[PDB]
């Protein structure tokens, strides 16, 4: 299908980013 | 804490947990077995296995299910061209599927041994202690290794109780998966005989099973168990690493020189074929035969078939690639549509012109037309002003038989220039360059992609062998040495013996 | 060229105008090079042969040392010791400020004369 | 630790941990058959490199028929 | 490759369902 | 033990080799390899 | 009291010796003629 | 330290040393230069003399071509010389 | 069925950080010309 | 032929040579 | 059957067999000879 | 007490040379390595293989003298001499360049023996064995260069021939062929070893110019007694120097000697394996997005088309005589040439 | 220029997946001194 | 697309620098 190629790096930064975001976070706040 | 680079050290008093690892692992390879292959199904054109065989097309575990015998789709169709057959559920998919289940049975598994990590089994009665028994250990997986090697070449590649293996004529026309009998002979060592590996799998598996049994009942002598420190797991990660680099070293030889495990119809050609002009060969010996018998030189190379004629052609030799070029061959030179004809090139005296073949060092090579002799008559010059041997003074013209353009005589000399210039590339075809795409410049098949990763695994896996030999071997100084070390005992003459201090002086 | 590839067609260049290759001072350039690359790992690998054990194998060994401790962090006669058996003893230094004023020089002064 | 119905099975496996017969054992006959493997990997090495040629063995696609 | 992208972020969510459930936060009584 | 003095054994061994280079530095002007 | 024959001895004389001998050769050689 | 073979410092400026090696120096550096003048070593090396990299009037490299006639080749070239 | 005794902490030093992006960032320059060829 | 042995002379006779003036000192 | 190549084959096999043998024959003489002291 | 540990004993007594278990294999090899080498570069000719003359004998110099591959029609023979090709003829085996695999395959042998003797030496003495393991590097090298590049190609005759000039020839050819420069790893080998050599020269001008004053003299080597506990120069005022003329700075001189090792092994084992690659002709050669537009647009000109002029030319030019064997016959007509030259 | 339109997600992922991890281990490193 | 990608990598490598420069962990002595 003729789709968007900027569409899969759209989809897999705007999973990527915030879900590092969280892990960082997560990480973090259990060896505390 | 733990520096990055040794998290995973915390599994080594963990047998539980370390089953656990290697069971993550064993799912995780097992995932892209059936990933791969459905991914490839999705990919795979299967209509034509003349001029666009898999091996162009970039497919890498396909040619490994055809070996052993999977050679159809629920779909329909085969890789030998055969058409409405009904595999059963061992099609392509149905191995996809069965690996895929297998990766998450292993996963499940997996979680189980990592909470009960703290299973009896891996203590020692005596000591209370964990302890793997890596001497026994190895019998028992050695008589299963021999056991499955065994049985493999008893039953499934002799087709007693399985399918055989993917064999073929020497020239990679008429393959196909047949049972196969052993060659107990010395020509079983031969790499091109088929028979020699039914039969190393026989002996080798019945020597296994030997090997285990002995490995099971009798203990390791006490000079080897400390020379080998085989109370150390590690020590059995630094064999074991070597035997992996040695076998990863074998079959990236194989593949590319050749052998009866990696036929061309999976893999494509190997560079050697086009070095001694293989296919050539045996197309000029059918051609001369045809002729000897009264055919016209029309009919004689008409009755080349288009398969023959496509191995002798560079594009399809693997030493023709880079790096960085990715994808199927099909992505370079084109999908080859079909046989445009043997090109025979003349002078305006009647002489016979051979092109010069390109070789597979060369990203470019220059147009040369020779005699039988291998005298030069004609060439494309870079300087013109001097030319002596241009196209368009020496009258060349070429004609072609059998395939595509067949009968068809070309006297205009860019045209007669432009076949000479596909010449050098062996065999000519015609290729559909717009479907992918494609940007003309040739690519590397399955047999150098393979080869390429293999050589390179090994020789890192190697360095792998060093570094775990040498901790098993220097554990007790990992982490510095002896702070009390003496200088008597590092300086020259105190001890007869180095570093023994029974030898003082 | 200011370039990656510019810097290799000045060097296809100079080997043909020049025969660099074929000039002793390159000569002596690559063997500043190569050998200042080999006495790196020598002495890199020499030292961190002969660390003295400051801490467990769930550490780094590198926080055995602390910026500013007055006592090496290594043995030198073990490094000696080693090395000198490894060769022969008088092929080996012993003394760090020959040691390290030897490792200065070969590669400055190769690169001196390919300069 | 976590005993089990497998594991009791499988306990005499994993029960020798440092068992090692005296002195040098089966060394001198490990030696022999590391011996005979040589031999036989040079062989198989030689014939795939042409420098051992042997009657009725042709080392070539072509004995694939 | 978008096939690949839906079916990949549906298999993400099946893994996230299994470690919230089977590896939750246990809720004890406090 | 020490007799013939160390100086002297090198300052000789030093000729001799003075001595064998130049003549392979010679032979690059004569006969073979000379281009003549 | 020092042994002459030793290991080292003959890890010298295995270099030492064909080394003389192969500079006397290729002195030599610098006379040949074309 | 020191191992205890005799040192080379000791050796070499030792009357006795230089005895012996006074002769075997030269005596090797004779047999050398003899192994060249009599022609021996292009004999056992198979190096061609400078009358014989070619034929008169021939200019073509006597490359061996053959992996396994190889040896028959080369003496084919030198029976070309003779 | 006691916890599990193996389990380590896991660290790396601001300069380890540093250092291991200095690394990939250079290793993404190098080979960026190299994927998009 | 011939000049094997003429090449070897001076070798043989150095090693005569050294084994006359050591002797002595490598019996003890 | 019994090929140059196998004579040939069995001619390095024996070569080598005498060089590792009479260099361990050697070194076992040796070191029988001049022990170290305990 | 047997006879294995009595020879234990003696092949591990303290003596001038140590020997060990690792000499048996390590000292016949090694010698025999260097002996061939010496021998051929002396005696021996590439003329049935080459073309070439390649020894003292013939009239070459150290720098043009080598121990040249066999002709290419050997492929991959082992070249033993009792083997099919020489048959046990030692004139023969030397004119075929059986002397090339002979020096090859004992070297690759000393090597071996010569990192088993690291291993031993550091066992015996007490320290990690971190030398041996940096030395892995030399052996990626030379095995993948002079072992599996050859392999992947037709013959040994593509190996490197051991001779300073054979080696230069062998860089050239790597660029005119395989656009060697071109690719990442030869790139990150470079980077490893002018960064070794940097680190080695910056590391050594460091010390010497930091050292403390132990001793009263002008000459500051004096000053240092090898079993002194103390640094025997200051790492703080190291560091406070770097941090203000550099910005960073080492503070832990164990991560700075590991550093060291790092640094040059890495970057060899990078080129291996490009080298491997090209053992396939698996080249970094070109862009293709470079190549498209310039086909199409030919006012479009980069260094990088600047230099496959070069690659071409160097080619056509030295093909016929360096691969003698595919008798390549280019007229002038064909030749690839700019403007008068 | 016609580039590979896949090289942008090979070098993006290049770089972002090592570096997340540095991080990861990073900060997790501070929250326990 | 690609110029954007190799000046972006480029610039976080300044900044890098930046960082690793002015906020470094601070050498202290013993
Ligand atoms: C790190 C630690 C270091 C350890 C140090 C080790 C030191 C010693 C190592 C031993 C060296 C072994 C090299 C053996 C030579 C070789 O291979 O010899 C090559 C021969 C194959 O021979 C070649 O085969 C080619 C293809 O032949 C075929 O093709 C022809 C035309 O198609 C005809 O059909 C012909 O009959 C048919 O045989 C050509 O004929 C060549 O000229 C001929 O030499 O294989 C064989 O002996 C064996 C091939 C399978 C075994 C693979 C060996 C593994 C090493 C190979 C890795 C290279 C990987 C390549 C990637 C790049
Ligand atoms: C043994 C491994 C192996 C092999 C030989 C192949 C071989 C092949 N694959 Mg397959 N593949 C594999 C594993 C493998 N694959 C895996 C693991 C995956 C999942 C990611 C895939 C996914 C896959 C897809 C999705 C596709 C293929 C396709 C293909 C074909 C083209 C490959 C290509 O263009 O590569 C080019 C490869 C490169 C340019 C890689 C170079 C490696 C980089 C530069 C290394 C990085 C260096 C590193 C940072 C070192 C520095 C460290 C130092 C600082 C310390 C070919 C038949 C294609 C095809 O044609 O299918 C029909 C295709 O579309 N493969
Ligand atoms: C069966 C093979 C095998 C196994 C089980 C191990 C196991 C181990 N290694 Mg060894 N090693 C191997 C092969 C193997 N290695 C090879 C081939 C090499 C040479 C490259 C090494 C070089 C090596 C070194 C130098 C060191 C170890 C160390 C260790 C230990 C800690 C590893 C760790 O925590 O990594 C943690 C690693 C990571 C968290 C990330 C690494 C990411 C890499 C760069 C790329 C990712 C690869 C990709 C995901 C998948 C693999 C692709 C392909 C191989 C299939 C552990 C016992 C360490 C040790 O001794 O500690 C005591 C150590 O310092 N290994
Ligand atoms: C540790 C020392 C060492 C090692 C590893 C090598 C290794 C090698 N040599 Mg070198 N060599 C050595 C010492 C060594 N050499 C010495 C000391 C000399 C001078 C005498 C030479 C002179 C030499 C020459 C002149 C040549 C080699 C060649 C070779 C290669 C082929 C060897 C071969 O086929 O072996 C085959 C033999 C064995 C592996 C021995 C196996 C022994 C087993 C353990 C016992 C077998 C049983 C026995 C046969 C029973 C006897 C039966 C009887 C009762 C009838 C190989 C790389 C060849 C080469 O480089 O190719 C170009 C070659 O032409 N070597
Ligand atoms: C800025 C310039 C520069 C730099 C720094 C390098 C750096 C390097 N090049 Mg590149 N190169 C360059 C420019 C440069 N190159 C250019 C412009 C070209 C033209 C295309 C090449 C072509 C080129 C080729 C063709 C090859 C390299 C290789 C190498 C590597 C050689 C590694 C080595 O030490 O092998 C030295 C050899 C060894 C370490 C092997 C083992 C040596 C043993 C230990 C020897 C023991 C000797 C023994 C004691 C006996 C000695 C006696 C005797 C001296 C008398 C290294 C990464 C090689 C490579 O990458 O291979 C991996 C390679 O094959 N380069
Ligand atoms: C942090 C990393 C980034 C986060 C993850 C990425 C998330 C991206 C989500 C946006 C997707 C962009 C569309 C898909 C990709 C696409 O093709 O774009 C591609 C387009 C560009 O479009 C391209 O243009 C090219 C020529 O320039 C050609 O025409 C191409 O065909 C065309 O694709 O991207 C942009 O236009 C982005 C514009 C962003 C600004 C949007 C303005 C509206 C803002 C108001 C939003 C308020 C909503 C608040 C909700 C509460
Ligand atoms: C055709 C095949 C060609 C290849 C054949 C190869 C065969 C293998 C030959 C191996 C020879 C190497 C051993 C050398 C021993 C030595 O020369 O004797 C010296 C010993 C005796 O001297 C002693 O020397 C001793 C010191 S040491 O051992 O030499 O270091 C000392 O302790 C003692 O007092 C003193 O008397
Ligand atoms: C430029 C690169 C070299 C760095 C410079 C050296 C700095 C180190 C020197 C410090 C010691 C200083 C003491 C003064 C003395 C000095 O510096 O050294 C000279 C040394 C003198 O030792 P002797 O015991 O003969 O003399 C006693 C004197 O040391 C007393 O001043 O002699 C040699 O070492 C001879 C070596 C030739 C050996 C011939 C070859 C042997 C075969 C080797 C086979 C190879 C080995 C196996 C390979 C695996
Ligand atoms: C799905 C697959 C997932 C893949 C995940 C990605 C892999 C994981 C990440 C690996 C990257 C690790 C980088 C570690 C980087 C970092 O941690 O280094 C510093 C680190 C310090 O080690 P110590 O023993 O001090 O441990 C301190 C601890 O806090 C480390 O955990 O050294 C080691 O890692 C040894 C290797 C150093 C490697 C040296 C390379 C740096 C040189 C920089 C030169 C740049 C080139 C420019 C010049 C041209
Ligand atoms: C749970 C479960 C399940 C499910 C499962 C699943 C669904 C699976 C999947 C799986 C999978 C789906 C997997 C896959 C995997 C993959 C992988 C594992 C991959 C890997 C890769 C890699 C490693 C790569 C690498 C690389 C790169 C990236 C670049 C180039 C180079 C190299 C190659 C190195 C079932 C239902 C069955 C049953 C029940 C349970
Ligand atoms: C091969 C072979 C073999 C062996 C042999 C050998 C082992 C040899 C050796 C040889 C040798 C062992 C040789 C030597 C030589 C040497 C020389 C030739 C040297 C020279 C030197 C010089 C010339 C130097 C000088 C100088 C200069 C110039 C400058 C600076 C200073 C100096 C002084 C350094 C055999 C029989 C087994 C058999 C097979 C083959
Ligand atoms: C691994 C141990 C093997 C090392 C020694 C092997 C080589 C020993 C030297 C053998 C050379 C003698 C045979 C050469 C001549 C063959 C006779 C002939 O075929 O005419
Ligand atoms: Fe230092």
């Amino acid at each position: 299908m003729e789709v968007n190629q900027l569409g899969l790096i759209a989809t897999a930064l705007f999973v990527l980013v915030p879900s590092v975001f969280l892990i960082i976070l997560y990480v973090q706040t259990e060896s505390q | 804490g733990l520096p990055w680079y040794r998290v995973h050290t915390v599994l080594i008093n963990d047998p539980g947990r370390l089953i656990a690892a290697h069971l993550m692992h064993t799912a995780l390879v097992a995932g892209w077995a059936g990933s791969m292959a459905l991914y490839e199904l999705a990919t795979f054109d299967p209509s034509d296995p003349v001029l666009n065989p898999m091996w162009r097309q970039g497919m890498f575990v396909l040619p490994f299910m055809a070996r052993l015998g999977v050679t159809g789709s629920w779909s329909g169709w085969s890789i030998t061209g055969e058409t409405g057959i009904d595999p059963g559920f061992w099609s392509f998919e149905g191995v996809a599927l069965a690996h895929i289940v297998l990766s998450g049975l292993l996963f499940l598994a997996a979680c189980w041994h990592w909470v009960y990590w703290d299973l009896e089994l891996f203590r020692d009665p005596r000591t209370g202690e964990p302890a793997l028994d890596l001497p026994k250990m190895f019998g028992i997986h050695l008589f299963l290794a021999g056991l499955l090697c065994f049985g493999f070449g008893a039953f499934h590649l002799t087709g007693l109780f399985g399918p055989g293996m993917w064999v073929s004529d020497p020239y990679g026309l008429t393959g196909s998966v047949q049972p196969v009998a052993p060659e107990w002979g010395p020509d079983g060592f031969n790499p091109y005989n088929p028979g020699g590996v039914v039969a190393h799998h026989i002996a080798a598996g019945i020597v296994g099973i030997i090997a285990g049994l002995f490995h099971i009942l009798v203990r390791p002598p006490q000079r080897l168990y400390k020379a080998l420190r085989m109370g150390n797991i590690e020590t059995v990660l630094s064999s074991s690493i070597a035997a992996v680099f040695f076998a990863a070293f074998v079959v990236a030889g194989t593949m590319w020189y050749g052998s009866a495990t990696t036929p061309i119809e999976l893999f494509g050609p190997t560079r050697y074929q086009w070095d001694s002009s293989y296919f050539q060969q045996e197309i000029n010996r059918r051609v001369q035969a045809s002729l000897a018998s009264g055919a016209t030189l029309e009919e004689a190379w008409s009755a080349i078939p288009e398969k023959l004629a496509f191995y002798d052609y560079i594009g399809n030799n693997p030493a023709k690639g880079g790096l960085f070029r990715t994808g199927p061959m099909n992505k370079g030179d084109g999908i080859a549509q079909a046989w445009k004809g043997h090109a025979v090139f003349r002078n305006k005296e009647g002489e016979e012109l051979f092109v010069r073949r390109m070789p597979a060092f060369f990203e470019s090579f220059p147009v040369i037309l020779t005699d039988k002799n291998g005298v030069v008559k004609a060439d494309i010059p870079f300087r013109r002003a001097e030319s002596k041997y241009s196209f368009e003074q020496q009258g060349v013209t070429v004609s072609f038989y059998g395939g595509e353009l067949n009968g068809q005589t070309f006297t205009d000399p860019p045209t007669v220039k432009s076949y000479a210039r596909k010449a050098i590339f062996g065999e000519i075809f015609e290729f559909d360059t717009e479907t992918l795409n494609s940007d003309g410049i040739f690519r590397t098949s399955p047999r150098g992609w393979f080869t390429f990763a293999h050589a390179v695994f090994a020789l890192l896996f190697f360095f792998g062998h060093i570094w775990h030999g040498a901790r098993t071997l220097f554990r007790d100084v990992f982490s510095g040495i002896d702070p009390e070390l003496s200088p008597e005992q590092v300086e020259w003459g105190f001890y007869q013996k180095v570093g023994d201090v029974t030898t003082r002086r | 060229p200011l370039g990656i590839s510019g810097t290799f067609n000045f060097m296809i260049v100079f080997q043909a105008e020049h025969n660099i290759l074929m000039h002793p001072f390159h000569q002596l350039g690559v063997a500043g090079v190569f050998g200042g690359a080999l006495f790196c790992a020598m002495h890199g690998s020499l030292v961190t042969s002969s660390l003295i054990r400051e801490t467990t194998e769930t550490e780094s060994a590198n926080y055995g040392y602390k910026f500013g401790q007055e006592e090496e962090t290594y043995n030198i006669v073990a490094a000696h010791g080693y090395f000198g058996r490894l060769i022969f003893q008088y092929a080996s230094f012993n003394n760090s400020r020959s040691l390290h004023f030897f490792l200065a020089a070969w590669p400055v002064v190769g690169v001196w004369f390919t300069a | 630790a976590r005993r089990t119905w497998l594991g009791d099975i499988l306990r005499p496996l994993n029960s020798e941990y440092g068992k090692v017969a005296p002195g040098w054992g089966t060394t001198p006959l490990m030696a022999v058959f590391m011996g005979l493997f040589l031999v036989f990997l040079l062989i198989i090495l030689e014939i795939y490199n042409s420098t051992l040629i042997l009657d009725g063995v042709n080392v070539s696609w072509k004995a694939l028929g | 490759m978008e096939t690949i992208t839906y079916v990949f972020i549906f298999a993400c969510i099946i893994a996230l369902f299994f470690f919230a459930i089977f590896f939750r936060e246990p809720p004890r009584i406090t | 033990g020490g007799r013939i003095p160390l100086w002297i054994v090198a300052t000789v061994a030093g000729m001799g080799v003075i001595v064998i280079v130049g003549l392979f530095f010679y032979g690059a002007y004569a006969g073979l390899g000379s281009s003549l | 009291s020092y042994p002459i024959f030793t290991v080292r001895w003959v890890a010298v004389h295995t270099l030492a010796v064909p080394t003389i001998f192969f500079l006397g050769a290729i002195a030599a050689m610098q006379f040949i003629q074309r | 330290g020191t191992t205890g073979e005799r040192p080379f410092s000791d050796i070499i400026t030792s009357v006795r040393y230089w005895v012996i090696h006074s002769i075997t120096i030269p005596a090797l550096f004779i047999a050398g230069w003899l192994f060249v003048s009599t022609g021996l070593a292009y004999d056992v090396f198979g190096t061609p003399r400078p009358d014989s990299y070619y034929a008169q009037e021939q200019r073509s490299i006597p490359l061996v071509t053959d992996r396994f006639e190889a040896k028959q080749q080369v003496e084919t070239f030198l029976e070309q010389l003779k | 069925m006691e916890p599990n005794p193996n389990r380590q902490p896991v660290e790396l030093n601001r300069t380890s950080l540093y250092l291991g992006l200095l690394l990939i960032l250079v290793l993404a320059l190098l080979f960026s010309s190299y994927f998009f060829n | 032929d011939w000049r094997v042995l003429v090449v070897l002379l001076p070798v043989l006779l150095a090693a005569g040579w050294a084994v006359r003036n050591i002797l002595p000192y490598a019996v003890k | 059957t019994i090929t140059p190549s196998l004579k040939g084959f069995f001619i390095g096999l024996l070569s080598g067999a005498v060089v590792l043998g009479l260099t361990f024959a050697v070194l076992i003489a040796i070191s029988q000879i001049d022990k170290v002291q305990r | 007490r047997g006879w294995f540990d009595i020879l234990d004993d003696w092949l591990k007594r303290d003596r001038f040379v140590f020997v060990g278990w690792s000499g048996i294999l390590l000292f016949p090899c090694a010698y025999l390595a260097l002996g061939g080498w010496l021998t051929g570069t002396t005696f021996v000719t590439s003329w049935y293989t080459h073309g070439l003359a390649s020894s003292y004998l013939e009239g070459c110099n150290f720098l043009t003298v080598a121990v040249s591959t066999p002709a290419n029609s050997m492929g991959h023979s082992l070249l033993l001499l009792w083997g099919p090709e020489a048959q046990g003829d030692f004139t023969r085996w030397c004119q075929l360049g059986g002397l090339w695999t002979f020096i090859a395959l004992h070297g690759a042998f000393g090597l071996i023996g010569f990192m088993l003797r690291q291993f031993e030496i550091a066992r015996l003495v007490g320290v990690r064995p971190y030398n041996a393991i940096a030395f892995s590097a030399p052996i990626a090298v030379f095995v993948s260069v002079f072992l599996i590049y050859p392999l992947g190609q037709s013959s040994w005759f593509f190996a490197p021939s051991f001779g300073v000039a054979a080696i230069f020839r062998f860089l050239l050819f790597f660029q005119g062929f395989h656009n060697w420069t071109l690719n990442p790893f030869h790139m990150m080998g470079v980077a490893g070893v002018l960064g070794g050599a940097l680190l080695c020269a910056i590391h050594g001008a460091t010390v010497e110019n930091t050292l403390f004053q132990d001793g009263e003299g002008a000459s500051t080597f004096r000053a240092f007694n090898p079993t002194q506990a103390e640094e025997t120069y200051s790492m703080v005022t190291a560091n406070r120097f770097w941090s203000q003329i550099f910005g960073i700075a080492f503070s832990n001189k164990r991560w700075l000697h590991f550093f060291m090792l790092f640094v040059p092994v890495t970057g060899l084992w990078m080129s291996a394996i490009g080298v491997v690659g090209l053992a396939l002709n698996l080249r970094s050669y070109d862009f293709i997005s470079q190549e498209i537009r310039a086909a199409e647009d030919p006012e479009f000109e980069t260094f990088y088309t600047k230099n496959l002029l070069l690659n071409e030319g160097i080619r056509a030019w030295m093909a016929p005589q360096d691969q003698p064997h595919e008798n390549f016959v280019f007229p002038e007509e064909v030749l690839p040439r700019g403007n008068a030259l």
